[PDB]
RNA sequence: GUAGCGAAAUUCCUUGUCGGGUAAGUUCCGACCUGCACGAAUGGCGUAAUGAUGGCCAGGCUGUCUCCACCCGAGACUCAGUGAAAUUGAACUCGCUGUGAAGAUGCAGUGUACCCGCGGCAAGACGGAAAGACCCCGUGAACCUUUACUAUAGCUUGACACUGAACAUAUGUUCUAACGUUGGCCCGUGAUCCGGGUUGCGGACAGUGUCUGGUGGGUAGUUUGACUGGGGCGGUCUCCUCCUAAAGAGUAACGGAGGAGCACGAAGGUUGGCUAAUCCUGGUCGGACAUCAGGAGGUUAGUGCAAUGGCAUAAGCCAGCUUGACUGCGAGCGUGACGGCGCGAGCAGGUGCGAAAGCAGGUCAUAGUGAUCCGGUGGUUCUGAAUGGAAGGGCCAUCGC
RNA sequence: CUGCAACUGUUUAUUAAAAACACAGCACUGUGCAAACACGAAAGUGGACGUAUACGGUGUGACGCCUGCCCGGUGCCGGAA
RNA sequence: CGGAAGAUGUAACGGGGCUAAACCAUGCACCGAAGCUGCGGCAGCGACGCGCGUUGUUGGGUAGGGGAGCGUUCUGUAAG
RNA sequence: GGACCGAACCGACUAAUGUUGAAAAAUUAGCGGAUGACUUGUGGCUGGGGGUGAAAGGCCAAUCAAACCGGGAGAUAGCUGGUUCUCCCCGAAAGCUAUUUAGGUAGCGCCUCGUGAAUUCAUCUCCGGGGGUAGAGCACUGUUUCGGCAAAACCCGAUGCAAACUGCGAAUACCGGAGAAUGUUAUCACGGGAGACACACGGCGGGUGCUAACGUCCGUCGUGAAGAGGGAAACAACCC
RNA sequence: UUUGUAUAAUGGGUCAGCGACUUAUAUUCUGUAGCAAGGUUAACCGAAUAGGGGAGCCGAAGGGAAACCGAGUCUUAACU
RNA sequence: UCCAUAGGUUAAUGAGGCGAACCGGGGGAACUGAAACAUCUAAGUACCCCGAGGAAAAGAAAUCAACCGAGAUUCCCCCA
């Protein structure tokens, strides 16, 4: 139980945001992934906050 | 509810909604029931002394529900589209 | 003494759900299996976990194919 | 061992 | 006296046209990182009490 | 762990060993020390006297006994009078061997036995008596304990109130007028109560109220799991894989064996490519085994982690580009008592890879988990208790213990 | 001859009289008097018409010879920057 | 056939007894149940014709479900 | 003089008796104290989580780890017992799942009553299926015995063993389709009412145990349970 | 009461008398009667088992958390 | 203690005690239910106490409502 669970927020400025985990000793890096917003329903960018 | 010790069925279900205040004072109208007022004028006051809805309704809606023949004038309620439809073509009208 | 057994999982109902001949809907489960024992022939489907299921309506066949004897499930368009 | 504790006596009870 | 609805019952269970009654499903409300997006998505509309249930909630909801 | 004591009111082994006593002594007395597990005021070691106190020995004495006999009285027994009790399904109520809710008057087979009292005896009627006190169970009870849980009387701390004035630098000293007095004297008064008066002594302290931290078995209410070849102790409790499992599914035991309570922004997606172990032969350092070449071999390898089923069109290995580990849904189906869990073509939107057909809603598959309530965060074309707002609630997303 | 308790006492009315309780003696500790302490929402009362050679609590248990080491734990006492 | 000992009494064919009245084989007779058939009767369910007839079939039961009744006291019918 | 012996008086160490007693604690013979921390009369005070206790949880009106009387009160009792007239029809279960659950209860299964929809369901025949059991086998995973070749293993042979071995593989069973005959509609759905969730033995396939148990735990069928009659001397569960 | 009892498991000495599924209200289902897209009144008034009293209640519409829409509605940017 | 006050004496008037329920107020359980139990329940119930009357209590809006309005208290039926 070390992977801490994280949000991609939305880059649209939406508030919409998803979830996931991450290892943050082995990758302290920020995740970055293009997905859906389903709120301007459109491919961003999203980009990792605090929980 | 009790089935032995098992968390019973309305426990293990999450509650869900709100109650409305306005639906409490909300009324529903048939066609059948706009013949029953007196003067062929249907607002929410004709509607109150013919017993069609209770005392404390503030807000009533027409719906397609029965059928009307005569002509009638509704006056201050909502009314469907189907009830529209009926009304105009039982020759009545509709006041906003 | 005491023992160091006693565990097991539940039963995952895994089989043939569906045997030859029969008739299915679209959609409709032939065999769960843990990976491929059987594969899936015309007009089946293999889920992410190897159920095989019917992506047409028809009656379910099995047949033995290829140098390895490999044994299919297919629909038969009926 | 025993399976029987030594017999004993009961208390009064107005008898009728 | 008048029979007394299981009050908790009443905030779970709501009476449909049939006279079925539908409920919220449970497993929606925490620990939602882990399930699948489609696990989720089946879990968000109302379903129908099952048969063997029905006496239970209709015995709770004696008004609804 | 000293002095002292020690097989002891303490020594398990143990009737320890040695000595004494007896014909013979698991007890007794004296020692030894190997004190299972003595030991100094929950006192150590001694100790005259005392004891309806525990142990052992001897003399005397004896019907305690060898082994009983006889006798005197009170009952027993018979007659007259009076006249209970426990118990009791019904009885025409024998032995034996077998049978059988497994120890028979009552069943089977068989043996024996004319009907009925009276005195006696207690082997049986699982005799009478008391809904077993042991044992277990009940989400029974009581009382007791404590560093069980939760409270709480009491004790204690500070803040504010009753509670004031000077002075010096929140703290101290001084003051008197609140307040205290279980000091003295006077009066009510014939009164060691009480009140008033005068005076002294304390004095804003003490003390009391409200609030507050600490302490609190002193007291109270309670809790203190289940499974279990009785219970306890031990083990176990959810999930995954195999076997038991009787060639569909399912299938128990405190049956036989192992695993999980994660990992991974690549170990996911896609396109293109690729194919193992092991051994043999030769070769710098180089050895049984490193890397190179060829041959045999044919998956005996590999698969992030158990086991099983799979895997070459690889699901195994390598590289390029990527975020489909998408959002809304879903014909149909599997599997559960249910809560639920699982598989899913296809449809819409938007995406990635590929020339394209296509493939992609995480991972070869099956473990890696937790309902509801209460609460948090973000969003919201919902709600908003006269009205406009807002709080609060709902809905969607998500989090926590 | 010996264990235990010094002794006289006390005790389970109705299965235990004892080696148990008490005891004189010993020690620790609290208590300055409106005493500590106890009964009591309180007033009061006992302690005591007593005053540290007194009173309460606790342990030990005549007498003789004695009563060793440990203050880490728990309590109590004291300190306070 | 031996191997082969147990406690109240034969007591390890149920007994008497048996040399078959034992065992094996084959056969035919008979006995034997609340089974089956015969005769008479009742009831359920269903056909079939018009409540009745004809006919098939069914009728062991604990928990338990369903159906139909008896009788008791009291009120009316009953100042009968 | 809490001194000695010993009556009254106060106690209560031993034994016998008595034990539906003469007595709900005594009698008889012995026994301890007997100027004291003695004993006794009369009156008074202490009250129930309270008293009082030279301490035994003793005693507080024959009652005491919380008196007695009345009340809350018909406390609660997942436990035990009991539950009253008649006839007719059908007729279980002792399983699964969950449970501070295990002798309780709940959903489902099984019973009954009612309503509704199918030539629905069952038996047999034929047809289409998957299988990995019995058996077998030994390439594989392990295990085993002996040989022939060799730096004494492999290679070359012979021989066994396996619940967790399979290069093989039945009978049955199960799923589906078609067809006849027969059947109390026996199948399915919905609704009213349940009971039951201690099972027993016998056969067959097994785990466990000693291929011990009238043992224990599963599967499947039968009987008992809830079933009388005949047989097995007698004998729920065996035979008819 | 039990898997199972002649059981040596429980209970009853016998007789007579008494002794255990009720009552109220709510709710659902069945039967039956009335009326029927309607049905029915409560308290109360009334000398009135009449009559009045329709306050109410149930039903004739649902969907949605809700605003709201309505034979549809919810979901969704939108549904095959 | 100088006035005074406390105190004292006499007179007049009144009170006290009892009572089944109902009523207002001061105090106030526990068993029990929650299938344990502590919040909660039982229940402001039982019970104790004080007071009062033929009744008591309550009562004449610093009340509701919802932009329309109502018009003290008490009791009954609804709302539910
Ligand atoms: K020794
Ligand atoms: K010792
Ligand atoms: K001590
Ligand atoms: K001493
Ligand atoms: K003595
Ligand atoms: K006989
Ligand atoms: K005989
Ligand atoms: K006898
Ligand atoms: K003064
Ligand atoms: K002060
Ligand atoms: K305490
Ligand atoms: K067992
Ligand atoms: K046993
Ligand atoms: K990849
Ligand atoms: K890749
Ligand atoms: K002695
Ligand atoms: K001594
Ligand atoms: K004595
Ligand atoms: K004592
Ligand atoms: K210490
Ligand atoms: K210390
Ligand atoms: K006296
Ligand atoms: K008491
Ligand atoms: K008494
Ligand atoms: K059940
Ligand atoms: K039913
Ligand atoms: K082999
Ligand atoms: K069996
Ligand atoms: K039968
Ligand atoms: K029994
Ligand atoms: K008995
Ligand atoms: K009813
Ligand atoms: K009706
Ligand atoms: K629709
Ligand atoms: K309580
Ligand atoms: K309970
Ligand atoms: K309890
Ligand atoms: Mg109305
Ligand atoms: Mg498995
Ligand atoms: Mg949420
Ligand atoms: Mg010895
Ligand atoms: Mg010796
Ligand atoms: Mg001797
Ligand atoms: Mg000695
Ligand atoms: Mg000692
Ligand atoms: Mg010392
Ligand atoms: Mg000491
Ligand atoms: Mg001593
Ligand atoms: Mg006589
Ligand atoms: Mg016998
Ligand atoms: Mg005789
Ligand atoms: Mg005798
Ligand atoms: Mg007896
Ligand atoms: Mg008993
Ligand atoms: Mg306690
Ligand atoms: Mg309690
Ligand atoms: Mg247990
Ligand atoms: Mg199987
Ligand atoms: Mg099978
Ligand atoms: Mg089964
Ligand atoms: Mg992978
Ligand atoms: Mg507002
Ligand atoms: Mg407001
Ligand atoms: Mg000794
Ligand atoms: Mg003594
Ligand atoms: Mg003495
Ligand atoms: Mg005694
Ligand atoms: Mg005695
Ligand atoms: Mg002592
Ligand atoms: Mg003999
Ligand atoms: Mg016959
Ligand atoms: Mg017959
Ligand atoms: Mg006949
Ligand atoms: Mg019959
Ligand atoms: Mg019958
Ligand atoms: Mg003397
Ligand atoms: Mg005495
Ligand atoms: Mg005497
Ligand atoms: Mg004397
Ligand atoms: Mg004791
Ligand atoms: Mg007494
Ligand atoms: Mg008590
Ligand atoms: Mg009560
Ligand atoms: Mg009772
Ligand atoms: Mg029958
Ligand atoms: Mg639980
Ligand atoms: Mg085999
Ligand atoms: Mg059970
Ligand atoms: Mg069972
Ligand atoms: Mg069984
Ligand atoms: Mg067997
Ligand atoms: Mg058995
Ligand atoms: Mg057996
Ligand atoms: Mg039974
Ligand atoms: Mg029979
Ligand atoms: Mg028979
Ligand atoms: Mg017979
Ligand atoms: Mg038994
Ligand atoms: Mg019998
Ligand atoms: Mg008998
Ligand atoms: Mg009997
Ligand atoms: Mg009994
Ligand atoms: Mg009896
Ligand atoms: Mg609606
Ligand atoms: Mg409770
Ligand atoms: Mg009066
Ligand atoms: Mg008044």
């Amino acid at each position: 139980g070390i992977r801490e669970k994280i949000k991609l927020v939305s880059s649209a400025g939406t508030g919409h945001f998803y979830t996931t985990t991450k290892n943050k000793r082995t990758k302290p890096e920020k995740l970055e992934l293009k997905k859906f917003d389903p709120v301007v329903r459109q491919h961003v960018i999203y980009k990792e906050a605090k929980i | 509810g009790f089935e032995g010790g098992q968390m019973p069925l309305y426990r293990r279900l999450p509650k869900f909604g709100f109650t409305s205040r306005k639906a409490a004072i909300t009324a529903e109208i048939r066609l059948s029931d706009l013949a029953k007022v007196e003067g062929g004028v249907v607002d929410l006051n004709t509607l109150k002394a013919a017993n069609i809805i209770g005392i404390q309704i503030e807000f009533a809606k027409v719906i397609l529900a029965g059928e009307v023949t005569t002509p009638v004038t509704v006056r201050g309620l909502r009314v469907t589209k189907g009830a529209r439809a009926a009304i105009e073509a039982a020759g009545g009208k509709i006041e906003e | 003494g005491s023992t160091r057994n006693g565990r097991d999982s539940e039963a995952k109902r895994l089989g043939v759900k569906r045997f030859g001949g029969e008739s299915v809907l679209a959609g409709s489960i032939i065999v769960r299996q843990r990976g491929t024992k059987f594969h899936a022939g015309a007009n089946v489907g293999c889920g992410r976990d190897h159920t095989l299921f019917a992506k047409a309506d028809g009656k379910v066949k099995f047949e033995v194919k290829g140098p390895k004897n490999r044994k299919f499930i297919s629909i038969e368009a009926e | 061992p025993p399976h029987r504790p030594r017999p004993r006596p009961l208390p009064w009870f107005p008898p009728r | 006296p008048k029979i007394k609805t299981v009050r908790g019952a009443a905030k779970r269970f709501k009476k449909t046209g049939k006279g079925g009654f539908k409920h919220k499903h449970a497993n929606l409300r925490h620990i939602l990182t882990k399930k699948a997006t489609k696990r989720k998505r089946h879990l968000r509309p109302k379903a129908m009490v099952s048969k063997g249930d029905l006496g239970l909630v209709i015995a709770c909801l004696p008004y609804a």
